[PDB]
């Protein structure tokens, strides 16, 4: 849940 | 440890199509969610294009409408199918999946590339 939220917000950094 | 790999890249006419696959070799981590970048010659390495655990997708500005990024969770591949290839599109392509666990620790890794050529 939380690691979910971990992944995705490395991810939408990127742009 | 793991070790990402990229693999489907290589040699394609003006026009043409590629669809770039990326995983764990030998399976052992599941990939929820990932993303691709790509390095031409003389360039900064950019983002491309990316996918979340929920599912949601985004991509740049010069590959909308071209490319499209998913996921076969069965085989913990990632895919990035590339339709209407142009000279600019020639670069090296990596792979991104974060937060990855394995033998007690999360961490990120990258692939060691490919290489797609549009002549």
């Amino acid at each position: 849940a939380v690691e979910r939220y971990l992944k995705d917000q490395q991810l939408l950094g990127i742009w | 440890d793991v070790q990402l790999q990229e693999s489907g890249g290589g040699l394609v006419q003006p026009g043409g199509s590629l669809r770039l696959s990326c995983a764990a070799s030998g399976n052992i981590v599941s990939i929820d969610a990932a993303g691709w970048f790509r390095q031409a010659p003389g360039k900064q390495r950019e983002p491309v294009a990316t996918i979340l655990t929920g599912g949601a997708t985004n991509y740049a500005d010069s590959v909308k409408g071209r490319f499209t990024i998913s996921r076969d969770n069965a085989k913990n591949t990632v895919y990035l199918q590339m339709n209407s290839l142009k000279p600019e599109d020639t670069a090296v392509y990596y792979c991104y999946a974060p937060m990855i666990y394995y033998g007690g620790r999360y961490s990120d890794y990258w692939g060691q590339g490919t290489q797609v050529t549009v002549s």
